């Protein structure tokens, strides 16, 4: 009675890979705009009263 | 005769931006020109060296 124990398996099948990447949230949390100089400058323009 | 030069990658970016010139070509345009000047000086130097 030749059972399955007589047979020898070969290379097991590679069913599925599994990588782990965080649900990155930075294209939604912040406002991005590429700068064309190594120094980036933001202008803050404000409206004041006679009391500043 | 030989010479060397060391430029950082980030300098190549900044020099390409801001001003607008390739950082790589300048050093090649400096070293090669500098060496030729020294040889051209040495030929002149030997003449006065050997002159009676």
């Amino acid at each position: 009675s030749t059972t399955t124990n007589s047979n020898s398996i070969g290379r097991p099948n590679l069913v599925a890979l599994t990588r782990a990447t965080t649900k990155l949230i930075y294209s939604d949390i912040v406002a991005t705009q590429r700068t064309n100089q190594p120094v980036a400058a933001f202008y803050g323009i404000k409206y004041l009263n006679p009391d500043n | 005769r030989q010479l060397k030069a060391a430029y950082s990658i980030e300098l190549a970016q900044d020099l390409r931006a801001v001003h607008g010139m390739d950082a790589d070509a300048e050093l090649s345009g400096i070293l090669a020109t500098e060496i030729m000047l020294e040889i051209n000086r040495e030929v002149v130097d030997w003449i006065n060296y050997s002159a009676q």
